[PDB]
RNA sequence: GAGUACGACCACACUUGAGUGAAAACACCAUAUCCCGUCCGAUUUGUGAAGUUAAGCACUCACAGGCUCAGUUAGUACUGAGGUCAGUGAUGACUCGGGAACCCUGAGUGCCGUACUCC
RNA sequence: AUGAUUAGAGGCGACCUAUUCUCAAACUUUAAAUGUGCAAACAAACCGUGCCUUAGCCAACUGCAAGGCCGGAAAGAAAAGAAUUAGAGGCACCAAGUGGGCCUUCUUCGGUAAGCGGAGCAGGCGAUGCGGAAUGAACCGC
RNA sequence: GGGCGGCAUAUCUGUUACACGACAACGCAGGUGUCCUAAGGCGAGCUCAGUGGGAACAGAAAUCUCACGUAGAACACAAGCGUAAAAGCUUGCUUGAUUAACGAUUUCCAGUACGAAUCGAGACUGCGAAAGCAAGGCCAGCGAUCCUUUGCGAAGAAUA
């Protein structure tokens, strides 16, 4: 870039999808954020108030303060030799539910329904096995692999 | 030819269709998103919007909980319910918008249990008392939600909510719209409100068409009943008073109509039937 | 179904324009000339752009126009047939089921002639349609006009030799 | 003069075409891009014969123009002109730049060449079976006149269709296939049934 | 099996032609004293029920256009890593990995909630 | 789509509609490879009409929000290819030189080019010899 | 080389720039020192550029009317981005361009300042029926020490 203004190279970062454009859905404002969740920070290029900087688009943080308006974000920021924890004040259109955590969650219920079935002695159920194990392969149909003199007559173009 | 197409295939590309509600001409998404938004602080307390719908023939008054999957209508009051109160006609006007509004409040009240507890006015007034918010217990607060319907000064809209008010919810309001509103002096006239609400103005002008029907599609149905102008405030105070002593009452109380639709191979059939008849021919 | 009577033509209203042109004395009597005619008030039309040949300028009133419906809208419509003889061209007719004419005499539809005003000579306007066009004006719920129910210029030509019993020349240009 | 066109050789900068910021381009060499006739039927002609680079380099049009002019005097002298249609595929949209090393050194057009990939065709001339060996040996006298390295092949659809020349009289005899000019396209069981793509 | 109000996702829902639509709706519709607003009761507002499914609306269809999901294009284009590889070069291929896009072709043409109502 | 661009075709010459030749650093529907955030159980997270407080929210509370307290359960993180580590993590204080750089693979801009000027990722030389390419700061090996 | 020229000297947009961020050149294409009591704020209506059909003078182009029109128009000014019951156009009312307890942040960055910007908490308000929106015109349009100069610390009350 030719300037250093604060939206200088965002001509694609900041524009919406094709035939995606319009302002956040009910959706977005029926979200319920609260501190400590973890988000996403992904700015919504037709809001332009609380718009995060094009730092931190993309980035994941965890919700420090709530306001009526307006969500606090931490997020890690690498400078030099350190990381440092870059607090940012940004509306909540600018804002997304992070599944980040999803599959650890999942985990951890699964442990604990693992643990109830097998406390009330039911059935647990059966391990996965291997893909990598050994066995017989019978071969239904069975073709030759070979180089043909149509492959290189076809790979000749006009 | 000589006129370029503008619907091209380029255009159809191109195209982002609206929402479904705003190209059906239903719903105006900014005052919608403007409604149920609140506070991120609040986490997503219960908010509750006063939805008041009007058609030709009937009005629909609803409390509406705004949530992700669908919104949730908490209750609803409809204006030919009003018949098992005693309005038998007219269910369209100022009288039973008020009405609507009324049984609307009192059945919300009693089913979230604070029917006792807030009784609102008795005796409509027509006057305008600021209803009691937090920005003693609180009454049950909607926020008025017009739709797309213009808001001018007496229109039926605003029949419903001060019905509503008047039921003991407290819908946030300024009197600036109710009839007989002054713009000019900033001042409300509390008597020409309350002859809108009782309806005088539809028992004036029932008599005056009467009169120059002695001199008939107006009024056919009031006429051909034994309708009197003069009984028409004292069927809306029986009214009210019937809706306060018993908001849960209503109107007294699967053959295939679809067209099955062809399958793929079905269509693909009749066209190659077709195209193989037009070989034929040719 | 045709024999609907949901499929009536009627006359949704008369347009009647007056380009004047210039602002000043001419325009207040024409508005005056328009609110004789019409019975009610009419309305000045500010230029669009500045046009050198024509003058005009922009946001200058430069015509006074008016909307006539139901009664009078369709005895105005009597009064300008009459003075055109009942005679209209084909291409008089849009496609869209319109049509109009030119009046150039304003003292030509029984209108007196007190010299305050002068004679002017006006544009008339009228737009047919069928009970049902409010879908696509109507606020709530807009949406377009069935392309049947739409009033074409052979309709709009019959309409007028079998109500006004006018003739019509089949000519072109 | 014109510098050598060894200096303006072998892609070395982005496309750089003439634009709104690009401004003062002249014009090409090469004007037009067919000769023969042009207007000949995609029937006429169902030999193809190709002029394939093997190299990533640049064409200027004052090449495109020799070649295409040394091909037309040998077609139109050891052959008819109506006999045959050549199309000039590569176009020149690459602006050349002179600096007329120094400080301020970005340069002004002087020209404009076609960047030329490998396996592209930059060649093509429709004729007939009669006069393939004039053709053969105009598209020689035609490579004597690019730079680079430039193969000549005799291709396997009909004329300028991307119709294989075996199978073009079939398809067209069932009534496959519609006629829009100097090319045609394979009719498609697709769309409204009109009194096209009835096949 | 449908309708209405409020919706979520926002074309598998759009666009263009045609056809069909029980009940109840919805809507066209009638009207202008009052409330209100216009050049114009067209829009809007109030008041109302004589007519109509003609429009809207909803369904159905079209070797329809778009859209959606696939296949193919194609292990191609491109590409991470490697060579005291080839080639004057331009560039290529090879080795260990990743892997597209349009055209073209196949299938499909909304779905899911809350409340009330009709079958 | 926005910009350019060749030629035929079908409905004076345009105009219109289907195509067709050829393109884009300041075009793009689509879209890699390499990347780049976050998470992957010990101050944490999970479970409980569990209890206390609140001048927080909600019409209210048993609901939500926040600080705690008391208990529970803890493959200490299973099985599905289901990580690895010559993995002591953090926290300071006081100071030195340096702030002319050059070369190279790959990517890249200006220039006809240059042992030219200028950048990106990363390795080098500088600061480094040794063994090879006869000879060479930088290539190969180390 | 220097000089002349220019400003790459403070700064904004696109690109170079290699799909996070960052990146040079006297690289490319263009801007900034202003302008606006409305061109700020809000509410409500409406839809734009163009294209056809039609209507005295009137014609390619004056106004009127009906359709189609995904924005191909506008939004002070460069450029992106964004926006259609609007962020555009008309209109009505207004002074949220005022205060704002030394609240906390982003951008440049040494994680210093300045300039711009973001999320707030108070006061008094404006528009709106309301939910809400607004402490300027989103993003460029600006300035230390010292010195000068202006505003605020009304009146009254307190045996302190
Ligand atoms: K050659
Ligand atoms: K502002
Ligand atoms: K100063
Ligand atoms: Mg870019
Ligand atoms: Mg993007
Ligand atoms: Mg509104
Ligand atoms: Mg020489
Ligand atoms: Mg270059
Ligand atoms: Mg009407
Ligand atoms: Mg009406
Ligand atoms: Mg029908
Ligand atoms: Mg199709
Ligand atoms: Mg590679
Ligand atoms: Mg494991
Ligand atoms: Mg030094
Ligand atoms: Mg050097
Ligand atoms: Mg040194
Ligand atoms: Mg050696
Ligand atoms: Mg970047
Ligand atoms: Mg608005
Ligand atoms: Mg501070
Ligand atoms: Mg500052
Ligand atoms: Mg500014
Ligand atoms: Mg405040
Ligand atoms: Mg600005
Ligand atoms: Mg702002
Ligand atoms: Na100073």
């Amino acid at each position: 870039v030719h300037s250093y203004g604060y939206k200088s190279g965002t001509r694609h970062l900041f524009a919406k999808k094709f035939r995606k454009h319009g302002v956040p859905s009910v959706s977005t404002i029926l979200t319920n954020i609260k501190v400590g969740d973890y988000v996403d920070v992904v700015a919504d290029s037709a809001v332009r108030e609380g718009m995060p900087h094009k730092y931190y688009h993309g980035r994941t943080g965890i919700v420090w303060n709530v306001t009526p308006r307006g969500v606090g974000v931490i997020i890690n920021k690498p400078v030099r030799t350190r990381t440092l924890r870059k607090r940012i004040c940004v509306r909540f259109e600018h804002v997304r539910k992070s599944r980040c955590q999803e599959a650890f969650k999942a985990k951890e219920h699964q442990f604990q329904a693992y643990l109830a079935a097998k406390k009330a002695g039911k059935a647990l159920p059966p391990l996965q096995k291997s893909s990598r194990l050994g066995g017989i392969v019978r071969p239904k149909n069975v073709e030759v692999l070979a180089r043909r003199v149509a492959d290189y007559e076809a790979m000749v173009p006009y | 030819p000589f006129v370029k197409v503008v619907k091209n295939k380029a255009y159809f590309k191109r195209f982002q269709v609206k929402y479904r509600r705003r190209r059906e001409g239903k719903t105006d998404y900014h005052a919608r998103r403007q409604m149920v938004l609140q506070d991120k602080t609040k986490f997503g307390s219960p908010k509750y919007r006063l939805v008041v719908r009007i058609t030709n023939k009937d009005i629909i008054a609803q409390i509406v909980q705004a949530k992700i999957v669908g919104d949730e209508v908490v209750m609803a009051a409809y204006a030919h319910e009003l018949p098992a109160f005693g309005i038998e006609h007219g269910l369209t006007n100022y009288a039973a918008a008020y009405a609507t509004g009324l049984l609307l409040a009192r059945r919300t009240l009693a089913k979230l249990g604070i029917a006792d507890k807030f009784q609102g006015a008795k005796e409509a007034d027509g006057s305008y008392s600021a209803v009691r918010t937090k920005k003693e217990r609180f009454p049950f607060k909607a926020i008025l939600d017009v739709g797309l319907a213009r808001t001018t000064t007496g229109a039926r809209v605003f029949g419903v909510l001060k019905g509503a008010v008047d039921g003991g919810m407290a819908v946030p309001h300024r009197p600036n719209r109710f009839p007989g509103y002054n713009k000019e002096k900033s001042s409300l006239d509390a008597k020409v409100h309350r002859d809108r609400i009782f309806g005088k103005h539809v028992a004036d002008y029932l008599k005056q068409v009467k009169e120059e029907a002695s001199s008939c599609v107006q009024f056919s149905k009031y006429m051909a009943a034994k309708v009197l102008p003069e009984s028409i405030e004292g069927m809306y105070k029986k009214a009210h008073a019937a809706i306060r002593a018993d908001p849960s009452k209503s109107l007294p109380k699967h053959k295939s109509y679809k067209t099955k639709k062809l399958s793929g191979a079905e269509k693909r059939a009749a066209a190659k039937a077709k195209v193989a008849a037009i070989r034929e021919r040719l | 179904k045709a024999a609907n009577p949901m499929r009536e033509i009627v006359v949704k209203k008369l347009c009647i324009n007056i380009c004047v042109g210039e602002s000043g004395d001419r325009l207040t009597r024409a508005s005056k000339v328009l609110e004789q005619l019409c019975e009610q008030t009419p309305v000045l039309s500010r230029a669009r752009l500045t046009v050198r040949t024509f003058g005009i300028r922009r946001n200058e009133k430069i015509a006074v126009h008016c909307t006539v419906r139901g009664k009078k809208a369709e005895e105005l419509l009597e009064k300008g047939l009459k003075v055109k003889e009942f005679e209209l061209k084909s291409y008089n007719f849009a496609d869209t089921g319109s049509f109009g004419f030119g009046i150039d005499e304003h003292i030509d539809l029984g209108i007196k002639y007190d010299p305050s005003t002068g004679i002017y000579g006006m544009d008339f306007y009228v737009v047919l349609g069928r009970r049902g066009e409010r879908v696509a004006h109507r606020k709530r719920k807009c949406s377009r006009v069935g392309h049947s129910h739409h009033v074409t210029k052979e309709e709009a030509m019959k309409w007028f030799e079998k109500v006004h019993d006018g003739i019509i020349f089949q000519a072109k240009k | 003069a014109r510098r050598p066109s060894r200096c303006y050789r072998f892609c070395k900068n982005k496309p750089y075409p003439k634009s709104r910021f690009c401004r003062g381009v002249p014009d090409p060499k090469i004007r037009n891009f067919d000769i023969g006739r042009r207007r000949a039927t995609v029937d006429e002609f169902p030999v193809c014969i190709h002029v394939v680079s093997r190299e990533l380099e640049q064409i200027a049009s004052e090449a495109l123009e020799a070649a295409r002019i040394q091909a037309n005097k040998y077609m139109v002298k050891r052959a008819n002109k109506d006999v045959f249609h050549m199309r000039t595929r590569a176009h020149p949209f690459h602006v050349l730049r002179i600096n007329k090393g120094m400080r301020g050194a970005f340069g002004k057009p002087n020209g404009v060449c076609a960047r030329v990939r490998i396996g592209q065709i930059l060649l093509s001339m429709r004729t007939k079976e009669a006069y393939v060996p004039q053709a053969f040996e105009a598209l020689r006298r035609a490579k004597m006149k690019f730079p680079g390295r430039q193969i000549i092949v005799m291709s396997k659809y009909w004329g300028f269709t991307n119709i294989l020349r075996t199978e073009y009289e079939a398809l067209r005899d069932a009534g496959k296939l519609e006629q829009r000019g100097t090319h045609c396209k394979l009719i498609a069981p697709k769309g409204k049934i009109t009194m096209r793509n009835v096949m």
